[PDB]
């Protein structure tokens, strides 16, 4: 899950 | 029946697993729930994480119904401890001891998807433990220590008072992502990213 | 299994077995008739048991005292746990017990179950359960609750002479 | 066969579990007991864990139309529906045993099924639910409040601490 | 057992599985029950075809009994989620959970085969949860939520209104291809490419 | 109902092994026979494999107690609380029938929970053992140590044997 | 599902277990209750890291309910046996025998993390063993002496006298981690490193 | 079942299941009863049994010896093991047996368990007890110890004549 | 989980196992009951070691609750007919037909740690066997003889007598390390190596 | 778990199991309770040994509870069949259809060790197997055929009369290494090869 | 399923 | 964990 | 077992 | 456990 | 089994 997760 | 998968490069081939392509991206995937199993795979990959590149972010996904508390308070420890920011996401549900360790993540960091779920609720026995009531004294009182103790921890990271976490988890509260992230267990929510939309 | 009949006829309940609540309401019972039938005379209880709920047992407990009559206990094989306190709860003089009988004596045993709120719930009763049982117990004896506490933590065996000094039965039969 | 001497002396006792069997002989016996004399009381010696609440309230509404008195006497124990039968006795004539205890506490039911009959079985939980802590008010005179809110959780009482809430009327 | 075959290049050999020369193509294959296992794999597997190609569709094969809740909304917001259109198609069966997530691919992608069925009822609770009347109303009210939510999600993919879907799930409808089709559960039938 | 026809003849009739539910009929069935003709011996006929110690106990006591005699009779087998009370009869009277067999041994119990609790447990064990010991050393009227010394394993006694140890007085032709 | 990760130098590429990767730092992960199959395991690694670098500390992870008797002074012994300093940590828990292997680390470099707890009582039997008198005489008495064994083996390394363990083990006594420290458990609490 | 009540007061007791303790006592009770009303009458035991424990079943043939009067044993479905032993254990003379009924003999069969010790222990009374089944044996047959031995060392099944002639009862009845 | 370890040479890199390492060494371990399946494995094991290097010394690890006779004899007579000299070391316990095992070691070579222990007992029969008595006359008279076996055997070993095996384990008798020592099952105690 | 060890040449390195240095030294064993799965492995074992060396001899060490009659019997048949010698060793025990292994293998060449024991006794069914009387009647037949069958095949290995068997496995009949060696079960009995002593 | 699925 | 355990 | 087998 | 054993 | 089998 980029971004930010990664 | 998980499919693998296969990658090519200049310098080789290399056919991996999707679990080891997200750990490879600093992704550790809790799927279940903790237990001393489950708790010493995932201080392992987060102890590792550390060793590699201590100053890179670490990513936990996590998809939980719970579990025990000593399992909880192990990893809890070494996301704390460990000296990269951990990123915190909620698939589907984090409930009970998963829901602290979404709420652990560090500030800003902690995240949800829209449907998922939250639930709190105070630490319970589904069985009985007998014996005299010298003993059941100290269990007692023990029981009351972990669950003051998962109010204190809770309160910290929601930015709640604990008085307030106690009222809240004496029945169990479920949240939605929205409803998580006014609670101050998750700072934000993940927007769907698709192009057609 | 016709004995208990004939025994009852000369005023005799026995309790064989682990206390419970069917038995407990059985003898409460029968002591109600048996103090309806004659108020004067007393009644005689056989204990042979290895103990039992608190429950049941005080229920048993309360009828005793509330009989006009005198209720005269006799350890048979064994008295533990209820056994040993309603043993002692004989009228004072009329406690007997046989020479190999074995008494015991030791702190309750509970357990505890569901949310940590319902936990601390059932902690506190178990000080006031505690704290009553060891009150009569020393009334019954005649020891210091300090002391019946101390012995209470590990079960603590009396035999008929010992049982004799620590106060639960005034007699031995010969 | 003591059982028998005592309904003889209009003694009924309820000695177990609240059910649907034991119920209906309780119920049958106090209508037999006030159809012999309807003028002398009935004594109902009560140890119980508790029960279902049907087969509870079918005593208890049995006890109301009864044209006599119902005294009721706490034992061993009385939880539940121990305490609620306790509690509706005829006031002044509830009695207690010095070392019996009373348990109050909110109703345990269960769910099952599409969430369309949990939705219809959710509906009688606060149905019920509202009946017990009126009549609890009732018998105890204690607001509807403080029922609801001391039956959140399991609270025992000693016979003098149940006295003074209102479940019994006397110590013997 | 599962015959493996093997492939050759100028480049090289390469022996494969079946279901990896499926995900080879972009195409992830629900075959079983929906659970806190088969969603966590299938997550896994969108997230990773993802990285790959997030330009390119990602294909899901479904025949499934159905399953969990919670599994099913984190199998579905993975769905929406990802950058690429997703494209369903439905072999042999698509009950409960499943047919949602049939209905949940991108519009216009979503498909099944001509004897395929699809089944739609509200959420249900085969065994018995006991407890508190507090307690219960808790897990009472959480129910109902999740069932107007599965209404909910099936009521915008569909395109029908949540009465319509409160009204037809209340009780377990079951539809043909076409019958799914017509409901605004697919797009299209997948028609026979033989002679 | 033929217990009930030996009971009119004063025999009490012990054919299973000792558990308090069995002691507490027995000792119940003494009481009632002493307390209608205290006169009268009372014969008790023993078949039993032995028991628990506690309830045995409580039958010995009560024959001890008993105003009349007992008698006690071994007629199939008589082992551990089976030949102890089989040897606690009245002096004298104890019979036993020539093919019954009487088997002594040392005490089998169990021990468990935490080491402090099986410490009194062991306490326990040694008094108990100490005093079956020294009954049976008065009723065989053998030296406490050499019943402690066959007691160790099982040790079996014919009537013949039994009679000799001590254990039973007449053999019944 | 645990997974692995890949490691690579000039001198070649290494596909690697998380575990593997900790025994490579000399780190033994104790995670599971104590028993001959967990035990042989962990004096076979105490061995191990013994041969390869004798000089080198090792360090025991400790994360268990506890176990076995035989098995806990099977792993006692080795640690002390081997040349090598013993480096103990507690992750979640250490109690019963764990506790014991927690503070049978070498003086100093035993620690804990800050919600780790510790669990110490004495020996205890959950089943039922029956036989005749002279038979649980023995038992009883073994029992007795690997009781007094296990206090005696804490005293040392706790410094506290063997007749106060044996008061405190009498009932079940939970230590959280400072509490530990201060029984003579362990040496420090770990503090987070984390730097927001 | 009424019928047995029926049987009893013609002096008739009836085996007719595997014998243990609990029927090996309520036969012996029976006898020790019968014999007390009637000694000059004789008793008869009807015997259908697959056989059983022998302690049980020495506990009836000491019973029987020891009565004044005579014991008459008929065989009727079966007679084995003990069945076989109490049946040729009957009077002489009066020993009876139906056509059809068969009569099984053997050696006896123990079990062995605990330590090597207790073993030994075990295995000294079973040469014991063979010992006397096999004298007694031979001696209500009138068979040499021998061939008692031999004959039992395997499972050896005899018709009604057969037993008649082997010499376990002494008629067959017509 | 048992990690497996990595060891690098001019020669080539190897990846390997605890316990192979301990074989490579020259290192069996008995870590479990005494049964046909660790019997045959440890006889296998000892013909190896035997072809390997017939002139080397064989190290036997034992930490076990004991085992089956055949299994035990098995064992046993594979030991002292390898050409090989053979160590036996205990840890935590051996038990029964394992403290045989222990004592079966060639002379001076037998050893055990500080806190192991030593069971010793005649043997027995957990279940039940029936059967006609001419049947159980046999079983009887096999049981006898080894027992006496198993006491002859104890006792050359030992250096005791036969009788005095024989008194001793009528009943359990557990023997501390240096019990052991002078019981003479084991030659010496093992001392800690540790530097600190 | 059975460790497996590392051997090396010029010609390579060679990993191998202890069970397979055995079979590479002509050694078949067999631990266990002979039945179909055992019988085929055996069978297969030593027709191999066949193919590669037919003029050496083949080692067959056992320990073996015994076993099924028609797998006994493939095992015998493929041992005497075979054109090489077959060297019987016994460990531990060979009892029942074992025994008949042990003593199958060719003159001079069978042996065991001092504390191995063997069991004889005839053909026995520990389970009950129900009928009419004719299928019994066969059963009965063929039981009878297979304990004769038995008691020949020792005859002629042993040199005992096939009555003196029979009479001899009417009981169990259990033998010491010595006491087989006297049997005719055994043509030797292997001493220790101990240096130190 | 290709065209078009894929 | 290192410093210093590793 | 060698001598002799093998 | 060298030394000496081994 | 050869000869013939093979
Ligand atoms: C009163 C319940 C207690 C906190 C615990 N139960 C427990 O962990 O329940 C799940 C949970 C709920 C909320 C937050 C955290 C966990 C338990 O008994 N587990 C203990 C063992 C017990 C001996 C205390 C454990 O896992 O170590
Ligand atoms: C077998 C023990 C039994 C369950 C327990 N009773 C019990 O432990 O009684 C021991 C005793 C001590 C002193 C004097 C008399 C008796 C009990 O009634 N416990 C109650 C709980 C108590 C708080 C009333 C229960 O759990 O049912
Ligand atoms: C063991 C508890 C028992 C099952 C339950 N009764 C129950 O919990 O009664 C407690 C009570 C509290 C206050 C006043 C009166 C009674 C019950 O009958 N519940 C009903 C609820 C239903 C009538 C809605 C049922 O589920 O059958
Ligand atoms: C009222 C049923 C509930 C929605 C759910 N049952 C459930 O998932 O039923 C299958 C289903 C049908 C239609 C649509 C989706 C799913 C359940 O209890 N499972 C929950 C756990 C429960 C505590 C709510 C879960 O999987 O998280
Ligand atoms: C089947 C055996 C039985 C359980 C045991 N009795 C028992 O072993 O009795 C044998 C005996 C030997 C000598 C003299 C009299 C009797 C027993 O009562 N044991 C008690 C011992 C206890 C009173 C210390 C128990 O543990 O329950
Ligand atoms: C009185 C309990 C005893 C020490 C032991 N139980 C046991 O190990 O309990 C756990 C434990 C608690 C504290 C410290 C160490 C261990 C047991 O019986 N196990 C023995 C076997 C038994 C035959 C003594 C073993 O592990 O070897
Ligand atoms: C039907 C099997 C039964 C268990 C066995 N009886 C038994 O086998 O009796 C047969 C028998 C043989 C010869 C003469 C008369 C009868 C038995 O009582 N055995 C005793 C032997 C014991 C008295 C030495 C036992 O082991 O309990
Ligand atoms: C009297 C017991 C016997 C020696 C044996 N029990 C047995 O092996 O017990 C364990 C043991 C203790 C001490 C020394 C050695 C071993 C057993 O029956 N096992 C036999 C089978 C049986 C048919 C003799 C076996 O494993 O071969
Ligand atoms: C009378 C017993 C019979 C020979 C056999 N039992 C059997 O193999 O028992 C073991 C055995 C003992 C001695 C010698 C060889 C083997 C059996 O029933 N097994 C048969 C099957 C059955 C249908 C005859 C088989 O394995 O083929
Ligand atoms: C979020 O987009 C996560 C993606 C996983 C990817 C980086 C590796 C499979
Ligand atoms: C539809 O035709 C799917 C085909 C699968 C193929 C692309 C790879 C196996
Ligand atoms: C403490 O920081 C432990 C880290 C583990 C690392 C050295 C190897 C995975
Ligand atoms: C007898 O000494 C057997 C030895 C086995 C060896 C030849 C191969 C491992
Ligand atoms: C004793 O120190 C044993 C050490 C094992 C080593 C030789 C191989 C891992
Ligand atoms: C018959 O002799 C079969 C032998 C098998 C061989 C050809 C291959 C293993």
């Amino acid at each position: 899950f980029t971004p930010x997760a990664p | 029946i998980l499919p693998s998968f296969i990658e090519h490069s200049s310098f080789g081939v290399k056919e991996s697993n999707p679990y080891n392509k997200l750990f490879e991206e600093r992704i550790i995937f809790l799927g279940v729930q903790v237990d001393d199993a489950s708790a010493n795979d995932i201080m392992a990959q987060l102890l590792v994480l550390e060793s590699l590149d201590p100053d890179r972010d670490i990513t936990m996904y996590i998809n939980s119904p719970g579990g025990g508390f000593t399992s909880l308070m192990a990893i809890y420890d070494t996301m704390q401890y460990v000296r990269a920011d951990i990123q915190t996401v909620c698939l589907g549900q984090a409930a009970s001891a998963a829901a602290v360790l979404l709420a652990a993540g560090t500030p800003g960091k902690r995240m949800a998807l829209p449907n998922a779920r939250v639930l709190i609720h105070q630490p319970s026995l589904s069985g009985v433990i007998q014996g005299q009531f010298s003993d059941l004294e100290i269990q007692a009182a023990e029981i009351e220590r972990m669950r003051t103790l998962m109010e204190t921890t809770l309160a910290r990271h929601t930015g709640k008072d604990a008085g307030v976490i106690r009222k809240d988890t004496d029945r169990d509260k479920i949240l939605t992502a929205e409803e998580a992230k006014d609670y101050g267990i998750i700072d934000t929510v993940l927007e769907y990213r698709k192009l057609s939309a | 299994d016709s004995v208990y009949e004939r025994l009852l006829s000369e005023r005799i309940i026995f309790l064989g077995s682990e206390v419970n609540d069917e038995i407990a309401n059985r003898l409460c019972a029968q002591i109600l008739l048996l103090a309806a039938e004659d108020a004067s005379k007393d009644i005689s209880l056989y204990i042979n048991s290895p103990g039992g709920s608190i429950s049941a047992g005080m229920a048993i407990y309360d009828t005793m005292v509330l009989a006009p009559c005198d209720i005269a206990t006799y350890a048979m094989g064994m008295a533990a746990s209820m056994g040993e306190f309603l043993l002692a709860a004989g009228t004072k003089g009329k406690r007997y017990a046989l020479p190999h009988a074995r008494i015991l004596m030791h702190q309750p045993l509970g357990g505890v179950t569901g949310s940590a709120a319902d936990i601390a719930i059932q902690a506190e009763q178990f000080a006031v359960i505690k704290k009553e049982m060891f009150r009569l117990n020393a009334e019954f004896t005649g020891q210091p609750i300090e002391r019946i506490e101390a012995d209470s933590d590990r079960d603590r065996w009396f035999t008929a002479a010992e049982a004799l000094e620590y106060g639960f039965v005034d007699h031995i039969i010969t």
